[PDB]
RNA sequence: GCUGGGAAGGCCCGGCGGGGAAGGUGGCUCGGGGGCCCCCGAGUGUUACAGCCCCCCCGGCAGCAGCACUCGCCGAAUCCCGGGGCCGAGGGAGCGAGACCCGUCGCCGCGCUCUCCCCCCUCGGGGGGGCCGGGCCACCCCUCCCACGGCGCGACCGCU
RNA sequence: UGGGCCACUUUUGGUAAGCAGAACUGGCGCUGCGGGAUGAACCGAACGCCGGGUUAAGGCGCCCGAUGCCGACGCUCAUCAGACCCCAGAAAAGGUGUUGGUUGAUAUAGACAGCAGGACGGUGGCCAUGGAAGUCGGAAUCCGCUAAGGAGUGUGUAACAACUCACCUGCCGAAUCAACUAGCCCUGAAAAUGGAUGGCGCUGGAGCGUCGGGCCCAUACCCGGCCGUCGCCGGCAGUCGA
RNA sequence: ACGUCGCUUUUUGAUCCUUCGAUGUCGGCUCUUCCUAUCAUUGUGAAGCAGAAUUCACCAAGCGUUGGAUUGUUCACCCA
RNA sequence: GGUUGGCCUCGGAUAGCCGGUCCCCCGCCGGGGUCCGGUGCGGAGUGCCCUUCGUCCUGGGAAACGGGGCGCGGCCGGAG
């Protein structure tokens, strides 16, 4: 049933803590409840890490275990998962919920302004299409 | 809040959701729970069972008319726990409790509302999932609670109609999704601006 | 190994208050000036004053 | 002895010289402890039960905290220990995961309150190594010797219950 | 200590096909179908082979408790995949000294009459669960069988069988009349 | 600021290497897989179609208890700015004119004028550079004493 | 005033006692306040009337101020769970419940467990005898063939017989066995009105052990206001605008 | 058996904390309730349980546990 | 005396979910089996809806099969 694992090279998204939002791969696992982390290309130097705080992505590096930050970045750039990750439906959830937040009353206005008006469009044609599917007379 | 704060009982644990409609309704604000006959309980049933039998043990051995009464409906066994979280011997404990309705199953008042969940007392993230744990209807129904059979069928019977209600609500959206594809020539204006906001990825 | 001097100056806090406290303790927090809970005095450490300073 | 998070000092002290032995021997300890004035009384604590030293008798020439030499390797220690007991005292050899060693005492802190109720000041650390895991005993130790470990998260505790404290849906836990 | 990983595999025949809803396990066979969830265990099934048909059992950070489950439960459904090929057949010999137990059978096997057990004038009505049929034999005299496809209910019909003749305020040493199981086997004896 | 004059770490494929292995890469063998070609599991072991650890003949660059939030103790080796809350007790401080309309007063820290040039904005106003000689330290030369630590060379004393 | 009493520790008589009697210091008496749900004595702290800040001991699910931390690591399931000095209930002894630890032993020259074969000959060894044949007993405890077998581990017979072991061997293919030890839990564990971790309740903890960061408030501490007492045996007769 | 660990407050002691400007002091009769350390009855397990009878133990206090001679008796003893 | 926009509702699972679509059965809609998407829930309660200065000239878009009726009359659904 499950589809994300922990194990080296699986890239992880941190979720809270010093380092929350940021990407990392995990390198060496301690303990059940701690992973050796590093992300050398997300500003994350290699320290323990809690998988508490840990949320699984979908990509996987290669890399041997407890290889080198050099290594572990040359796996990360090469298929870069900078890119790849910001593509994901994931990164850009993240991005509508930072720029939503960020929000100020001017763009708040506008964006008041713009939902009202696509609203009524969109009802419109909701009633258009009621209408034109209660034109039913068939045996 | 200044709304009714209306909450499923189904799947929650019984002290924990006590707890949190007891300080809710210190604080002024109206608390209706629903269903208290799928509340639980952490241990096992007849562990849950022995606790509440030696509840029934406990009566003024003068007049038992005078003394404790063990009500048997899950909802009032509800009541009496959050009026152990109450100062109820206060004209201010009084109030709050009068601020809290409980039933059994969902009346038609509430069963067209939207109900809310208290994460912080849910048996899925409270109690692991090896512990055992009783449910309240189960526990009224065998400590003397007559109305489990018919508040089952209502149940159901609430149930079919809920069903229809969520195909016509399905069918609604389908719609509107349709309609959203439909006219997007003259919706794309707005929906840049929503997109550029952060509302509608 | 370069060992620095022994300390020769102390900051001393009285921290518990003035209920029951046995008469010698009370004699030395009165010699220290430390009448009060939260009083504090500088204290030139040596072998006199510390010995005095271990029993309070 | 309270705790923290434990730091390894190496301490050494000697006797104050004598008209009898001018220069005497100078002894090393490796103390965990939460700060060095800890330290330096857990090493006279040792000391005196080792040699015929005291602290008024003797005097420290060292404290300073033994930074870990590879706080990025991933490694196994072994700790030897002797603990008292409600009806006795017994020898135990203890094998922890860690980064440091400092961090793996206090692991071994930890886990002698948490399965013997033992406190510190019953403990008494004797020896931390590092050991190869072939060198390793303990199963818990062992299993995570994988080259290519890999386990899910299966049944993830939803840990922020009071934000929101009342909702609409109930909680997911596959992930 | 909790274990990282403990699995167990057991494979399917080729005539005998296993469906999985989760955690509810259907295996279907030529003798019929079987039906039993265990929502009540924590752990993760998987059907592995197009070919060869293994199914998998895995728990993952189990303790020692929770690791005795996934034996359990592949002995389940290893009495699954039997029942709906070979089946199960208990025999029950009727053993007395000197009062013989008339035993009938009602309708379609599902019922039970133990007429004459210890000279009683008390008639024993004994129903067997669902799904299971019980005969008085051929081969043997004082004989019943008792064949059914699901391992639990056809024992614990035997079990209410032989707890139904049971010798009340007297030395059971030597009063050892009663319906005893004699042979748990299967049918079609493949 | 200090520390092991921090420990680790980053980059320079670190280069000439030497060695150790295993939580064993490739390869090889065996056993189960996807249309004799591609995977999964178990053995061999030393680089291979990955990596790890130690010693280097030696490292170099940047940063430096890091603004990539790994792990300290501090401030004569520490200063600037901001926000919230509570408060306003006191009431003749003048040594001076001989007070006169109400002591804008003492201690403390500063600015300008009684010197003259300039410079920049502004229509007289505002903002800046100063304006001559001394020492002391920074840089170069060689130069004394003392303290502390280390190393070596003796001469004396004590101790085999 | 000349009745004292209590607590840590020392200590005498007594089976013991909320018993009787001493030593030391503190306390209650004479004393309020914060905490211990409650309480003369325990823990913190001693008090004029107030504002602000901060603490102690103790706490922070709700009663009830404060953890509504994405607190850390483990342990523990109780069909009488447990839950904080004094303190308000338990022992010896047990557990193949689980968790750690110590020591020893067996095993790819094949362990362990299962299923499957053999388990002999001198010899029904001697003395005991009513019958004691390997198995009621007293000493002995050997030998050969062996892969191995005790002149016997137990059941059984009046005695035999017949089973069974320890002993070897087949299959099976990789780790296994034993004795201790001590954490939590369970058994041991029975009283009278109905009832008490303070209650509700709590089992990804609101339990137990080890720890972190925040946070709560005493009449205590700091700053300030006001009252009074005490001290400075303080100042002012200089109203001396000259 | 020798030992040893407990529980109970239906015995008797020990003590003297409450009550001496007074808590009516034995027994019986009457009546209610509670406890279980169960005599019987329900359901069980064990035996030196063949049956009958009996003994040990478990869940268990729902229901019951009587009529008399002697004695003030509580106790005791006998008849039934 | 309070209060100072509304939410008009699937069932639930949690070692799993949600949505959509083509074939089979149920008298034209649901239930299955494929298949296709999503899943740190975006068909999202960290969400959604409504969004209030008012009018007058005055254009473009949306609409124009449109809005407001304490206007009447009828029908249907809802019983916990
Ligand atoms: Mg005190
Ligand atoms: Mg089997
Ligand atoms: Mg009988
Ligand atoms: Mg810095
Ligand atoms: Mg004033
Ligand atoms: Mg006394
Ligand atoms: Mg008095
Ligand atoms: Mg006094
Ligand atoms: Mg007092
Ligand atoms: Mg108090
Ligand atoms: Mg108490
Ligand atoms: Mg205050
Ligand atoms: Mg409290
Ligand atoms: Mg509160
Ligand atoms: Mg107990
Ligand atoms: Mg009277
Ligand atoms: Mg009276
Ligand atoms: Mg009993």
């Amino acid at each position: 049933v499950f589809r994300r694992f922990v194990e080296v090279g699986r890239v992880a998204y941190v979720s809270f803590g010093p380092h929350a939002g940021k990407l990392v791969a995990i390198v060496d696992v301690i303990d059940q409840n701690r992973a050796l982390v590093d992300g050398p290309c997300t500003q994350v130097r290699r320290q323990a890490m809690p998988f508490k705080c840990m949320q699984l992505t979908d990509f996987i590096l290669k890399f041997p275990h407890s290889a080198h930050q050099k290594y572990v970045r040359q796996a990360w750039q090469k298929a870069d998962i900078n890119t790849k990750w910001a593509a994901t439906r994931w990164a850009k959830k993240i991005e509508a919920r930072e720029r939503k937040a960020k929000m100020t009353d001017f763009d708040r206005f506008k964006v008041m302004k713009a939902k009202k008006m696509r609203n009524r469009i969109i009802k419109n044609e909701v009633k258009k299409l009621q209408k034109a599917a209660l034109l039913k007379a068939s045996p | 809040e200044v709304q009714v704060l209306v909450l499923d009982g189904r799947g929650h644990l019984l002290g924990r959701l006590a707890a949190i409609v007891a300080k809710q309704v210190l604080l002024g604000r109206k608390v209706v729970v629903v269903r208290c006959e799928g509340i639980n309980i952490s241990g096992n049933f007849y562990r849950n069972k022995l606790k509440y039998l030696a509840f029934l043990r406990k009566r003024m051995n003068t007049n038992p008319s005078r003394g404790p009464y063990h009500f048997r409906a899950p909802s009032r066994i509800f009541w009496r726990t959050v009026r152990g979280m109450l100062p109820h011997k206060t004209k201010r404990g009084q109030a709050a409790l009068d601020r809290l309705k409980v039933f059994d199953g969902i009346p038609p008042p509430y069963d067209k509302k939207k109900r809310m969940v208290v994460p912080a007392a849910l048996k899925v993230v409270r109690l692991k999932p090896t512990r055992k744990f009783a449910y309240l209807g189960r526990l009224a129904h065998e400590v003397g609670w007559k109305y489990q059979a018919v508040t089952a069928t209502l149940e159901e019977k609430r149930k079919e109609k809920a069903k229809i209600h969520y195909r016509k609500k399905k069918q609604l959206m389908r719609l509107r999704k349709q309609a959203e594809k439909n006219v997007e020539k003259k919706i794309d204006k707005y929906t840049e601006v929503l997109k550029t906001h952060g509302l509608l990825v | 190994f370069y060992v620095p001097a022994e300390p020769k100056l102390a900051f001393v806090i009285r921290i518990r208050g003035i209920n029951g406290v046995s008469p010698k303790v009370r004699k030395v927090l009165q010699l220290l000036r430390l009448r009060q809970i939260f009083n504090g005095t500088f204290v030139k450490l040596n072998k006199a004053s510390i010995n005095m300073l271990r029993i309070v | 002895k309270a705790s923290g998070t434990l730091r390894e000092y190496k301490v050494v002290g000697r006797c104050l010289p004598t008209p009898k032995c001018h220069t005497p021997p100078l002894y090393r300890m490796r103390i965990f402890a939460p700060n060095h004035v800890v330290a330096k009384s857990r090493f006279w604590y040792f000391v005196s039960q080792l040699k015929k030293m005291k602290k008024s008798s003797g005097e420290i020439v060292y404290c300073g905290q033994v930074f870990e030499k590879s706080p990025l390797r991933v490694k196994n220690f072994g700790i030897w220990l002797r603990y008292d007991s409600r009806s006795g005292t017994h020898n135990m050899y203890r094998e922890y995961r860690d980064l440091t060693t400092a961090g793996a005492v206090t692991q071994c802190y930890r886990d002698m309150g948490a399965r013997h109720r033992a406190r510190a000041h019953s403990i008494q650390i004797m020896k931390v190594e590092e050991i190869a895991a072939s060198k390793c005993r303990r199963p818990a130790v062992k299993q995570f010797h994988d080259s290519k470990i890999k386990f899910p998260l299966p049944h993830r505790v939803l840990r922020r219950q009071h934000k929101p404290r009342f909702t609409t849906k109930r909680p997911n836990t596959f992930f | 200590m909790k274990t990282i990983l403990s699995n167990q595999t057991v494979d399917i025949p080729e005539n005998v096909d296993i469906t999985l809803k989760g955690r509810t396990v259907i295996v279907k066979g030529p003798r019929g179908t079987l039906r039993r969830d265990f929502n009540h265990i924590n752990v993760e099934l998987s059907l592995l082979g197009k070919k060869k048909k293994r199914l998998r059992v895995d728990k993952w950070w189990g303790n020692r408790k929770e690791l005795a489950t996934v034996r359990t439960i592949c002995s389940h459904v290893q009495n699954m995949i039997k029942g709906v090929t070979l089946g199960f057949r208990y025999k029950m010999r009727s053993v007395y000294a000197h009062f013989p137990i008339n035993v009938v059978i009602q309708e379609n096997g599902s019922l039970v009459e133990i007429r004459n057990f210890l000279g009683e004038k008390y008639i024993r009505r004994v129903r067997m669960r669902p799904g299971v049929a019980c005969s008085v034999s051929q081969a043997q005299k004082d004989e019943l069988i008792l064949e059914g496809n699901d391992i639990e209910l056809v024992s614990n019909s035997a079990a209410l069988i032989q707890q139904a003749t049971t010798v009340k305020n007297k030395d059971i040493r030597k009063f050892l009349d009663g319906i005893y199981v004699s042979e748990k086997g299967t049918v079609q004896q493949a």
